[PDB]
């Protein structure tokens, strides 16, 4: 998964036109212009396979993640590197959770507002307080300020 | 995939077999379990016509045989048909010898002992498997739900039987299985068809039948409502296409073939409905799970996908238990094969790798192994 | 906004962590170091004779002999605590476990395999 | 019993593990070479000592971590 | 004629296919939307019966300090009596 | 040969407005059984919340039971040593 | 906190083990004493099945265990059982190892020696503790009360003792041990019970009926009075709920159970009820602290918590004793923990520090030291 934008880590977005090329041959002619990639697998699938629309169903909903109904480019990629995974889940989880003991310094079992802030400001990533209460809500899944080992691990979900 | 060794998780059932790979998400093969041998004389030389269709090609010449279910309630009665089936299942629909694979057949609580053992013996001497494990059809049911407590009525084809099991631990002593199943509802159904005028009588018919049971009936709400607008309107007739024409208008035989469910009496057996039964399975657990049992009810099983089940059950428990515990009523959409999944996550599971009857071990104690530890 | 950057983001929280965590183990090692050069007493190797060597011997076996029961001791602390912790790591198992068992289903072919089957060998980044 | 049977079992290790120290038939270099053997055991069981300290600290953080997380499933 | 009445065939068992499942879709939307419909109702259900709860309990934090500190009063008053 | 070629265009219009419609009918059931997990996961916090709530209410008023049997033993006190 | 070492005060009980680091106000954590072992089979695999459950975790899962206390009446009869419970009272509720902490169990008096001794060899032979002591129930909940005089009436679940003590000079040949204790109540509740049609059997059921007993129960002023009015009005009927639902109402079986306590002769047992056997406990004492003993009666323990008794023992007591004494009855609201709270203040004490019972002391003359100086 990793690799194939590691080989095309040089190259833009021209692959996807590239991808449209083979396209070409057999989903051309779109009509909506929004998201729609059950039809090229489908026919891929018509040229003898047996009949199956979960697994595309499976594939356009890996794209949209964010929820607004709009799909990136970014999306896309991130369909591509989830539906193929070798490496996944952070390597190993036992990184993870020495990471996690990294996070909790005062080694109470709770991630607090500042353990988090802190660690945010090491990395230092502008990230708006708009998107810091999204995080705070993915990670804090019950809201009440406390962040454990599970809960961690589910906001570090798919995350390498 | 590749090295390593996958199970083969077969399901004989008693209307469906369904089997497939350890690992899934659906059965790869499902089809019906019927054998039929030829009945008339045949003129036609070199035709290449064989002695006996089964599985899902006896459903497309079914015109011509006649279709025999090699397992009746539960139970195992004509055991040739049952190891063509078996054959048939494995080199056919999965292509996979059976050399290689380890085995996981499911049957129902209660059964006799002698059926078990025969299934083990058939499947260790003729098709001569690595290992198999033989599941109580319910605890499967209760794995697919993602569950660990709860009450599951399995309402099969064969026979309905009602597991409540608690923290894993299942309790024998509440089990309470009837045998009322699909069948004996397609067997009224074509009973109750005839009081229009349209008789179905041949072995083949009765597939006939069961698809009108499977296409158009439903079970109502509350009946008496139902059999009074049932006679005065007409909004319910459906009508349906025959296999060669001649449409046929279902009345108010839509909501009375599936009530047998609830109400015995109809097709004359003595004992109380899948409504009641499942009270009394829980009344007999101890005082203190109950609340969880309420809480957890789950349904399985394909007789149990009728348009409207799932408010007509958890209404009639609620009118039957006390009025402070909540009544939930587990339905999820892939009831059918609730089974089959479970048990593919069971096959799948690394504690469970070494439970299996291996060779060596039955070759030591006999058949008779089944009942011992390895259960 | 876009997915691909929050990855990125996410990947380097990654590697920040992954860095502070080499840094406070090569804290640790160098911590490790200096406690084994300050308890361990140093070998006084000059003008000591046959008897005093003796002497020495002996009671560096008893104090070795000592700390080996306290380190056999702490030893047993840390295989009861790693026992609790495999123990109640299985208990949070059985009660996050049931539908959290991870449900794959093969029907879903590998796209790359799809590709180099209909393209035959022009198909070769997936 | 068992506990006291424990006690006798764990001081007869600790006697296995002394080691039969005779220097009777050895020259003082001899007994330099093995006070230097008998250093570098003791070196190793310091950074054992550290190490099973630094584990058990670790074992506490993780056993506060369940504990946390239990309160979460309560 | 023969082969295009064949494909013909084809296409009206295609035909029936997809009224099958149009079929079996639409009776999965309306089932669940009802089951929604009840779902729904019965939270706003609950989240009443809980506020009813708390202001039960607030009302009765206030009886239970009125009452101990009487009874500290009446406990002195008693002391006295001794 | 002519009707032939009529059923297949009538069958093919029928068929892709079914499949259009299964489309939409599909699309429909995934959004509302997606609003159905979040409405019962709602019902749920509902839920324990209320049980709570009534727990909390139940202590209290054990707790004012016991202190006013107090007060009443008490005031008879206080009125026998009067 | 910090250096320095603090004392581990536990307290064994009969029904609930209360512990704490000394020094606080309350019990750190206080849970049930009862060993669990599951009872039926267990079909799911890899559920993380254990084979025992204690404390607080077997008061969830009662539906399938069969709970059974280590402690019977002050004694105890199970030492594995036993050692189980302080094992898990030691490492997953207080979370510090014994190595390091100076334990203060508590023992009802009038026991038996090799009670005495078993238990102080498995805290210096599998715990390892530095230093134990074991002190007798009534002392600290008079500690608790700040008194220095007095009689204390300790009417746990086990055992009810009274130990009457003037000046801090305790009266050996006063100790008037009654064997009569919650657990009586509990089991004569459940067997009144039955005179409704509610049958509770199950050792599981037997914490239904505590809770009833708890929650429901209290002690009549005067009994006869209540007997008849009980059988005229509706007026005391309450109801409570099952853990499945269908309530239960509960008439005169309310004062019914723990009036037992008052005339022992309800449970069959000769002896007279606490009303009469602190008076004769008292009439042992010399007659010249017969009153300050009248003016400082204590009660403390659990099942001295039920409402309006401290009214119906001083009517009683005033009855019995002469009219001029005044009788006066001590009924802190802090009851059920005021041994531990006594236990918690007397290894505070720095005049207390060198009475512990030290390893080397015990190395040297075996458990039999506990029977020695020191006490
Ligand atoms: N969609 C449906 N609606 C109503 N009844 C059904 C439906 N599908 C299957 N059935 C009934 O259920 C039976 C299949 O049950 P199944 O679960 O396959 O039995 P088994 O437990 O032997 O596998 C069929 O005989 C049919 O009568
Ligand atoms: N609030 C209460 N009302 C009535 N009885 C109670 C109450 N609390 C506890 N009990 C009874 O007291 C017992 C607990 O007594 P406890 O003092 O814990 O015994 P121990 O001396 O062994 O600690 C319980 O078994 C219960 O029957
Ligand atoms: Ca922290
Ligand atoms: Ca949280
Ligand atoms: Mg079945
Ligand atoms: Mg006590």
């Amino acid at each position: 998964d990793d690799i194939y934008k590691a080989a095309v880590e040089q190259l833009t977005e021209e692959q996807k036109n590239e991808f449209k090329a083979a396209f070409d041959i057999f989903v051309l002619g779109a009509e909506d212009g929004c998201i729609s990639t059950k039809e090229l697998g489908k026919v891929m699938r018509m040229l003898g396979q047996n009949p199956t629309p979960e697994e595309l169903q499976e594939m356009i909903d890996e794209v949209d993640e964010d929820g607004s109904g709009t799909v990136d480019f970014d999306e896309f990629l991130v369909m591509m590197v989830r539906c193929m995974k070798d490496d996944s889940k952070g390597k190993s989880e036992e990184e993870l959770s020495d990471l996690f003991r990294m996070f909790d310094k005062n080694a109470d079992g709770y991630i607090d507002l500042e353990e988090l802030k802190i660690m945010l400001q090491a990395t230092g990533e502008t990230i708006t307080e708009d998107d810091i209460e999204e995080l705070m809500k993915d990670g804090d899944k019950n809201n009440d300020g406390r962040i454990d080992y599970d809960e961690f691990l589910e906001f570090m979900k798919g995350v390498e | 995939d590749d090295e390593e060794t996958t199970a083969l998780v077969c399901d004989n059932g008693s209307g469906l077999v369904k089997a497939g790979f350890a690992g899934d998400d659906a059965p790869r093969a499902v089809f019906p379990s019927i054998v039929g041998r030829p009945r008339h004389q045949g003129v036609m030389v070199g035709m290449g016509q064989k002695d006996s269709y089964v599985g899902d090609e006896a459903q497309s010449k079914r015109g011509i045989l006649t279709l025999k279910y090699p397992i009746e309630h539960g139970i195992i009665t004509n055991w040739d048909d049952m190891e063509k089936i078996w054959h048939h299942t494995f080199y056919n629909e999965l292509r996979v010898a059976p050399e290689e694979h380890p085995t996981l057949l499911t049957e129902a609580p209660l059964n006799p002992k002698a059926n078990r053992e025969k299934m083990t013996q058939i499947m260790f001497e003729t098709f001569n498997v690595p290992a198999m494990y033989v599941a109580i059809q319910a605890v499967l049911s209760l794995y697919a739900s993602g569950r660990t407590t709860g009450i599951v009525l399995d309402s099969g084809d064969g026979v309905t039987h009602n597991v409540p099991i608690y923290e894993g631990y299942a309790l024998p002593h509440a089990i309470m299985r009837l045998d009322l199943a699909g069948r004996d509802l397609t067997d009224y159904l074509m009973k109750i068809l005839t009081e229009r005028g349209y008789s179905f009588v041949t072995t083949a018919e009765r597939e006939i039948v069961r698809d009108i049971k499977e296409k158009l009936c439903y079970v109502a709400l509350d009946f008496e409502n139902e059999m009074a607008t049932a006679a005065s309107s007409s909004s319910l007739e459906k009508s349906y296409e025959l296999p060669d024409g001649q449409v046929i208008t279902i009345g108010n035989e839509r909501f009375r073939c599936p009530e047998t469910l609830f109400q015995p009496s109809f097709i004359g057996m003595e004992s109380a409905g899948i409504h009641e039964t499942t009270y009394n399975s829980i009344m007999k657990c101890d005082i203190d799970i109950r609340k969880d049992l309420y809480a957890n009810n789950v349904l399985s099983g394909g007789t149990t996908m009728y348009p409207g089940i799932a408010d007509r059950m958890q209404k009639e428990i609620t009118a039957l238990a006390p009025s402070t515990m909540k009544i939930k009523i587990i339905a999820p959409p892939e009831r059918k094969y609730s089974v089959w999944i479970g048990g593919s996550i069971l096959a799948s599971l690394s504690t469970f790798q070494q439970m299996w009857i291996s060779k060596q071990e039955y070759d030591e104690a006999g058949p008779s192994i089944v009942h011992r530890k390895c259960f | 906004i876009s997915a691909s950057r929050k990855l990125q983001l996410k990947t380097l929280m990654l590697q920040i962590a992954k860095q502070e965590l080499e840094r406070e183990a090569e804290e640790r090692r160098g911590e490790k170091g200096r406690a084994l050069s300050t308890r361990c007493q140093p070998l006084e190797l000059a003008g000591l004779s046959f008897a005093e060597l003796q002497d020495l011997c002996r009671q560096l076996h008893a104090r070795v002999d000592k700390v080996d029961e306290e380190r056999y001791d702490v030893e047993a602390k840390v295989t009861k605590n790693i026992t609790e912790i495999a123990d109640l790591n299985q208990k949070i198992f059985d009660l996050r476990g049931k539908f959290k068992r991870p449900t794959l289903r093969r029907v879903r072919i590998s796209a790359d395999a799809m590709m180099q089957a209909l393209l035959g060998a022009r198909a070769k980044e997936t | 019993g068992k506990r006291q049977t424990e006690r006798e079992k764990k001081k007869k290790i600790l006697a296995e593990r002394r080691k039969v120290l005779a220097i009777d038939h050895l020259n003082e270099d001899q007994l330099r070479e093995k006070a230097k053997e008998l250093w570098q055991s003791i070196y190793n069981l310091e950074a054992e000592k550290f190490d099973l300290q630094e584990k058990f600290k670790q074992q506490k953080y993780e056993i506060n971590v369940l504990r946390n997380r239990i309160n979460d499933n309560q | 004629a023969q082969k295009d009445e064949e494909k013909m065939e084809i296409q009206e068992i295609q035909l029936k296919e997809a009224k099958h499942i149009a079929e079996d879709a639409d009776r999965k939307y309306e089932e669940v939307a009802r089951k929604l419909v009840i779902i729904e109702s019965d939270l706003e259900r609950a989240e009443e019966r809980a506020e009813l709860s708390e202001g039960k309990c607030a009302e009765l934090e206030e009886e239970l300090k009125t009452v101990t500190n009487n009874l500290k009063s009446l406990e002195a008053q008693a002391e006295k009596y001794s």
